[PDB]
RNA sequence: CGAUGUCGGCUCGUCGCAUCCUGGGGCUGAAGAAGGUCCCAAGGGUUGGGCUGUUCGCCCAUUAAAGCGGCACGCGAGCUG
RNA sequence: GAAUGCCGGCAUGAGUAACGAUAAAGAGGGUGAGAAUCCCUCUCGCCGUAAGCCCAAGGGUUCCUACGCAAUGGUCGUCAGCGUAGGGUUAGGCGGGACCUAAGGUGAAGCCGAAAGGCGUAGCCGAAGGGCAGCCGGUUAAUAUUCCGGCCCUUCCCGCAGGUGCGAUGGGGGGACGCUCUAGGCUAGGGGGACCGGAGCCAUGGACGAGCCCGGCCAGAAGCGCAGGGUGGGAGGUAGGCAAAUCCGCCUCCCAACAAGCUCUGCGUGGUGGGGAAGCCCGUACGGGUGACAACCCCCCGAAGCCAGGGAGCCAAGAAAAGCCUCUAAGCACAACCUGCGGGAACCCGUACCGCAAACCGACACAGGUGGGCGGGUGCAAGAGCACUCAGGCGCGCGGGAGAACCCUCGCCAAGGAACUCUGCAAGUUGGCCCCGUAACUUCGGGAGAAGGGGUGCUCCCUGGGGUGAUGAGCCCCGGGGAGCCGCAGUGAACAGGCUCUGGCGACUGUUUACCAAAAACACAGCUCUCUGCGAACUCGUAAGAGGAGGUAUAGGGAGCGACGCUUGCCCGGUGCCGGAAGGUCAAGGGGAGGGGUGCAAGCCCCGAACCGAAGCCCCGGUGAACGGCGGCCGUAACUAUAACGGUCCUAAGGUAGCGAAAUUCCUUGUCGGGUAAGUUCCGACCUGCACGAAAAGCGUAACGACCGGAGCGCUGUCUCGGCGAGGG
RNA sequence: GAGCUAGCCCUGGCCAGGGUGAAGCUGGGGUGAGACCCAGUGGAGGCCCGAACCGGUGGGGGAUGCAAACCCCUCGGAUGA
RNA sequence: AAUGUUCC
RNA sequence: CGCGGGGUGGAGCAGCCUGGUAGCUCGUCGGGCUCAUAACCCGAAGGUCGUCGGUUCAAAUCCGGCCCCCGCAACCA
RNA sequence: AGCCUACGGGCAGGCGCCGAGGGUAGGGCCCGUGACUGGGGCGAAGUCGUAACAAGGUAGCUGUACCGGAAGGUGCGGCUGGA
RNA sequence: CGGUGAAAUGCGCAGAUACCGGGAGGAACGCCGAUGGCGAAGGCAGCCACCUGGUCCACCCGUGACGCUGAGGCGCGAAAGCG
């Protein structure tokens, strides 16, 4: 339900805003144990590691529930769905029984005033979340750990989703969203249904600024600099790279594999 | 137009100033010099 | 080479004649008029526009004629760029 | 005797340029040895969203007074921001610290590093941020929210008197937060007034008059009153808030639904206290006295400020900690805490002065630069714009003459109107408001202020709305209609778009070569390729560690292309990348067939072939939105001309669409056509593309452009072709 | 040596006044229900004109300057990157 | 496993 | 006028490097298949190797000199 | 401020609205023309191929899409105007 | 081994084809099935369930001419194509 504006003033014609009806009357975030605050910073003790972060808006940290092992068997009702600046998810308030209040982040489907609850017992409806082998297979599922008892972080960006596609001893085998065959253990908890805000891929940013807003300094190709800044750079005027294309630091990239080989993760992995 | 000093008694007595200068080995070795040079004055006068 | 600023334009000129016009003259396959060619002659004069950065050149409309060159391809301690 | 040698001194230029904004000066009287410059008075001019006033940074005696001019002052100087000397800066309430935290720095524990040192949870430091108790007057030559006067508060400590289980650095609440637009009621500020108070004036023709001129305020506890802002109250049950809790959170019943009730601000009023012009008289640099028993009243406009944590809408989702309230534990309940009233105690530092500038940064009394708040009135639609001007402050620290060329800065011009020229460079035209009216194209928004026009002043009459007001007068906003006057001319001065047609390039707003280039360059949303399953990939670092990221394939890194529309053809031969348990090659090592040196010997010590030996390379495949490349010769049609066609050679494959003398075209001013009297430029075509071409993207594209090219209209000193005038030199 | 300059982090402040009127609401119309169409309201925008502020387009002056980057006219942005 | 000039 | 590569039957290409003998495809001519043409089948002819010279016993082949053709280069102010 | 024969009148004269048309500017429709360019019709014996009519030697036709000198070929689906 | 009219390209001595066992994923539903049915047309085919339309028969129960067609409009509309 994308909100798409009239041309009033160029870019926007093309600029598109996400659709906030599924956001709850809630736009006040919770405290008590939720916002941190959050250090924006682009860089580590001195110098500049990923270039052209920088700008963005003010952003307040809410921490998220990502190990539910915590208050197994506890049920749980959604209080509300709200906005999460730091994530491409939404994310639901869940006032427990037990009295705490956490934020899961807020999977497809799930409504207002839903019961919800973690553990083996754990019926199979969407928002609850169980071990991976109790899960039956083939059912989309999200925020799976990865080894056990390390918090959730597999398939947690919008509108992501992992499949299960079989068992094999203690460990099960899922259909990542990079379409990669994983092993992984069987006492991982992981979260089911898909996890929503799947128009997160339909929006079109519009504007040069609401890169700027989100923190995203402008990017400077490699065959506008000079070739102390480059490898591509230089070049009396519009050079074609004169060699295999890469990076600023040599390494090539177009085509490179570069995961270390020697990965006792491999054994753990099937396909791409 | 704007000149190259603009003046501040926070930053020249944080940068140049006394303890600033005993943090830093190099700035141990600075010192060591102006006294045995003779300055009147090993830092920069802050009031 | 411990520096001689180099194209073109503008302003200012000045000089040479192997003269574009005006003046004089011989021959003419010069009837007259208008030409051709050659000799004497530089005293003066030698227009305004379109195009190009242009010198040059081609056109438009004129004119008695719309000359060729030299003076650091005259001239930037005068200008333009 | 020379080294553009070094240091020092003195010449030349030369009594030459200059004397530092064109905001402007003249006179009288003082003082003085000496006055264009110092003081006083009168007249004139300039600023007045400042060229005025209050802070913060910075500067450190420059502030005030007395004595003085050697030097500084671009001249002089009795003057001074200068020399000598003396004086001057007063705080429980202002600001900062004995309070707190943010980025960051430091750093017990811990980790790392040849040494130096580098990280690092907690803690600590760290401020225009949070928290916190003072307003109005008067005094000095110089200080005042600091002294004094009046009124009002805050901490502690010790007492009493009354209440309650008190009690933590612990739990919880709270502090506590964006942008934009706004409601209601106030206040700051301002305008008017026949009303109140006031010395004075009747000039020059007229006016003793609702005459002129000046002024009608500030602060103020409790209490009221007017606007607001905060928060439901009970009863149980409870597994969470890392022990407990009567508190918080969760669940279930009841009663409120409202601010009715508690509080807490703001604003009026309030015991009372203070101030209080214009003019005249004075003697100061400069202040005083009277006017004054001063009046201290009523309307109107009205905020960007206040009630503040108000409301609404939106996405980019908008600090922490302490103070504060509550709840309880160790301990105690002779303690302690709260309330009220007395008395007592209340430390350290800054406090002068300049502060858009002659006291800061620029070597200077430099036409530059410098953050916050106040910044009046009238008129122009509004306004912080513009013109004049209150308060207030200046005439810019060389002047007097003259009135040449020439230059700068302006003003005007006959007739022509771009003929100037690289080019309308520059200058001129147009310009505000209101109302008619407005094209192709188009992404349906635009283009559009398209273009092109009309009105604009003053007087009188009639008339429609609102607001404050009682439904009324007045005061204030918007209008409408009709008569009439004047000038060459009514945004009568100042501020205030020239427009159109057509190409290239780039989609657009943006950014850059501080200090010669603001662009067709960079960036940009968007498209594609590729990498990266988390202790990610990549980056910084020897490491620890940290960024990525307290993110997890709709995410992150790298690369190219740069909205959008229509599209992105062929070649994997070479280079790169990816896949390939075969094979060939290959190092250390294993292994030792054999051989060598020594010894009388056992022995000791060397070389050392077979064969087993990884990555890489060769080899086999794939891969072009990877690096890249994408043919030559000859003949042929029943007019010629040309070639749909054929032959042949080579390649890994031989430029497809679309475009094309273009930002690519040498020959070239190619050849036609259009514009022009005439067009090496421009626009439209042809294709013989020296040498376009599909993501170093191709062809288009509405809108946008201080980009670049061509044309037309309007208008002009750009020009024919100059002339005159003014001010500064 | 980041007191100039480039980038970023934490915290504060500033942007006069005019225009254009997107979404959304409310009402009417329309339909079987809709889509949608009219008004009125509302005030969005790397929107428009234009001061403070930020720049530095074209020209002229200045060139042992007021100034080792200035002055005058003109011009770009001015709620946003 | 292609083709058959014009009119009659 | 610099550098490199090339001229071969009628057309297009080899053979030159290492001298002794010039071959491939199309075409042309004769004959077959058809009713007739083309395609197809069986035979055959055709080349002063651009010229001019000289090295060798001997030259398309090696080396010089001219004449054409193609490609590259022709820069600095 | 003139003239008139009955003068609280008329004429001459002045002012105003409308006004043919002229000028300026911008739109709409239509006609002629235009380098070059697309396809069409016609034209006694031109060149290239074989598409169709017999299973036309790949059944044909068709809507669409892509490609190719050309008829056309191929894909998807449909029809009998074929077995 | 594939494949054809016959071959060839290709795949395979790195373990192909033919076989068995396990795993993933996508499309279409054999027999039933027909000269059958349904729908207004396009069209519709494994099975289950939900929602829902058209239609036919019997009873002749009720309304009472409410009817037929339909320029425009609106809706559906195979395959190919576009985002
Ligand atoms: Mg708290
Ligand atoms: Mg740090
Ligand atoms: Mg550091
Ligand atoms: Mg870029
Ligand atoms: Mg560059
Ligand atoms: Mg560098
Ligand atoms: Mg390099
Ligand atoms: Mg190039
Ligand atoms: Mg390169
Ligand atoms: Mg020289
Ligand atoms: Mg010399
Ligand atoms: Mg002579
Ligand atoms: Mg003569
Ligand atoms: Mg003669
Ligand atoms: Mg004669
Ligand atoms: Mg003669
Ligand atoms: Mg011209
Ligand atoms: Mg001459
Ligand atoms: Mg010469
Ligand atoms: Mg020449
Ligand atoms: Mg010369
Ligand atoms: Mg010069
Ligand atoms: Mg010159
Ligand atoms: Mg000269
Ligand atoms: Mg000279
Ligand atoms: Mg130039
Ligand atoms: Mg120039
Ligand atoms: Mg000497
Ligand atoms: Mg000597
Ligand atoms: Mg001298
Ligand atoms: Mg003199
Ligand atoms: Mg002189
Ligand atoms: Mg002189
Ligand atoms: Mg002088
Ligand atoms: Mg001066
Ligand atoms: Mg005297
Ligand atoms: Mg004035
Ligand atoms: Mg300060
Ligand atoms: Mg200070
Ligand atoms: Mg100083
Ligand atoms: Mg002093
Ligand atoms: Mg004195
Ligand atoms: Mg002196
Ligand atoms: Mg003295
Ligand atoms: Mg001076
Ligand atoms: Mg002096
Ligand atoms: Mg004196
Ligand atoms: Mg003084
Ligand atoms: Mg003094
Ligand atoms: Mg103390
Ligand atoms: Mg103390
Ligand atoms: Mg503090
Ligand atoms: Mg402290
Ligand atoms: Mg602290
Ligand atoms: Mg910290
Ligand atoms: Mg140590
Ligand atoms: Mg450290
Ligand atoms: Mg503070
Ligand atoms: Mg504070
Ligand atoms: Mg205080
Ligand atoms: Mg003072
Ligand atoms: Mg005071
Ligand atoms: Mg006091
Ligand atoms: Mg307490
Ligand atoms: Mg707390
Ligand atoms: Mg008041
Ligand atoms: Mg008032
Ligand atoms: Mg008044
Ligand atoms: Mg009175
Ligand atoms: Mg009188
Ligand atoms: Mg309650
Ligand atoms: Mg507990
Ligand atoms: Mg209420
Ligand atoms: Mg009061
Ligand atoms: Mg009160
Ligand atoms: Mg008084
Ligand atoms: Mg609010
Ligand atoms: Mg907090
Ligand atoms: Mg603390
Ligand atoms: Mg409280
Ligand atoms: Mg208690
Ligand atoms: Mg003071
Ligand atoms: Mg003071
Ligand atoms: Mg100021
Ligand atoms: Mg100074
Ligand atoms: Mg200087
Ligand atoms: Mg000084
Ligand atoms: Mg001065
Ligand atoms: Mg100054
Ligand atoms: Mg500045
Ligand atoms: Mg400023
Ligand atoms: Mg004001
Ligand atoms: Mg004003
Ligand atoms: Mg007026
Ligand atoms: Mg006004
Ligand atoms: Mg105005
Ligand atoms: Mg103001
Ligand atoms: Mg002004
Ligand atoms: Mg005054
Ligand atoms: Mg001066
Ligand atoms: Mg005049
Ligand atoms: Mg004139
Ligand atoms: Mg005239
Ligand atoms: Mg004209
Ligand atoms: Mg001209
Ligand atoms: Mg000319
Ligand atoms: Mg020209
Ligand atoms: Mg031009
Ligand atoms: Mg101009
Ligand atoms: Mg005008
Ligand atoms: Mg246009
Ligand atoms: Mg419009
Ligand atoms: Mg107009
Ligand atoms: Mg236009
Ligand atoms: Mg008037
Ligand atoms: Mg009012
Ligand atoms: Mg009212
Ligand atoms: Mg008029
Ligand atoms: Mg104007
Ligand atoms: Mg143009
Ligand atoms: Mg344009
Ligand atoms: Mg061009
Ligand atoms: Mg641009
Ligand atoms: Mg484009
Ligand atoms: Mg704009
Ligand atoms: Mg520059
Ligand atoms: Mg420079
Ligand atoms: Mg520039
Ligand atoms: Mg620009
Ligand atoms: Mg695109
Ligand atoms: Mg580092
Ligand atoms: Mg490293
Ligand atoms: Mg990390
Ligand atoms: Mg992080
Ligand atoms: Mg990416
Ligand atoms: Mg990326
Ligand atoms: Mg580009
Ligand atoms: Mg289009
Ligand atoms: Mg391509
Ligand atoms: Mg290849
Ligand atoms: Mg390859
Ligand atoms: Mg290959
Ligand atoms: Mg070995
Ligand atoms: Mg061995
Ligand atoms: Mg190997
Ligand atoms: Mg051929
Ligand atoms: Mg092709
Ligand atoms: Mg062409
Ligand atoms: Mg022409
Ligand atoms: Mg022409
Ligand atoms: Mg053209
Ligand atoms: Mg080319
Ligand atoms: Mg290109
Ligand atoms: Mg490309
Ligand atoms: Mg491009
Ligand atoms: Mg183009
Ligand atoms: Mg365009
Ligand atoms: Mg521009
Ligand atoms: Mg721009
Ligand atoms: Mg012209
Ligand atoms: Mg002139
Ligand atoms: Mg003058
Ligand atoms: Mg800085
Ligand atoms: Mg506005
Ligand atoms: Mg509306
Ligand atoms: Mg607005
Ligand atoms: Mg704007
Ligand atoms: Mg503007
Ligand atoms: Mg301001
Ligand atoms: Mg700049
Ligand atoms: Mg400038
Ligand atoms: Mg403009
Ligand atoms: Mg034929
Ligand atoms: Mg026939
Ligand atoms: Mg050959
Ligand atoms: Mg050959
Ligand atoms: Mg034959
Ligand atoms: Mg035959
Ligand atoms: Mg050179
Ligand atoms: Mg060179
Ligand atoms: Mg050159
Ligand atoms: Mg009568
Ligand atoms: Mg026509
Ligand atoms: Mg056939
Ligand atoms: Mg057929
Ligand atoms: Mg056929
Ligand atoms: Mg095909
Ligand atoms: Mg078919
Ligand atoms: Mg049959
Ligand atoms: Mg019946
Ligand atoms: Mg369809
Ligand atoms: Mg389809």
């Amino acid at each position: 339900a994308v909100k798409k504006f009239k041309p009033y003033t160029p870019s926007r014609r093309f600029m598109t805003v996400a659709d906030f009806s599924e956001i709850t009357k809630t736009e006040p975030e919770k405290s008590l144990v939720k916002p941190l605050k959050k250090t924006g910073g682009r860089n580590n003790q001195g110098r500049i590691t990923v270039r052209f972060r920088g700008g963005g808006h003010k952003r307040l940290y809410r921490i998220i529930d990502f190990k539910r092992w915590d208050k197994v068997g506890i049920p749980a009702k959604v209080a509300a769905i709200e906005y999460d600046p730091n994530r491409s998810a939404r994310i639901a308030l869940l006032h427990y029984v037990d009295g705490e209040k956490r934020y899961i982040i807020a999977p497809d489907g799930l409504q207002v005033g839903q019961q919800v609850v973690a553990g083996p017992d754990a019926p199979i409806q969407v928002g609850n979340a169980l071990p991976l082998r109790f899960i039956p297979v083939g059912t989309v599922v999200h925020a799976v750990e990865l080894e056990p008892k390390k918090g959730a972080k597999l398939a947690r960006a919008a509108g992501t989703s992992a499949q299960i596609q079989g068992r094999e001893g203690d460990y099960v085998i899922l259909r990542l969203p990079s379409g990669e065959l994983r092993k992984v253990h069987g006492e991982c908890y992981a979260t089911v249904g898909a996890v929503g805000n799947a128009d997160h891929k339909n929006i079109v940013l519009g504007k040069a600024g609401r890169s700027r807003w989100l923190g995203r300094r402008p990017h400077v190709r490699g065959a506008a600099m000079n070739p102390v800044d480059h490898p591509h750079g230089g070049g009396e005027g519009r050079a074609p790279r004169g060699r295999p294309p890469a990076s600023p630091w040599g390494w090539q990239t177009k085509g490179l594999k570069t995961r270390k080989r020697r990965k006792p993760s491999s054994r753990f992995i099937i396909a791409r | 137009m704007k000149r190259t000093w603009q003046p501040n008694r926070r930053k020249r007595a944080k940068t140049h100033g006394f303890r600033a200068r005993m943090r830093t080995p190099g700035g141990r070795k600075v010192l060591k010099r102006r006294r045995q040079k003779g300055r009147w004055r090993l830092t920069p006068a802050v009031r």
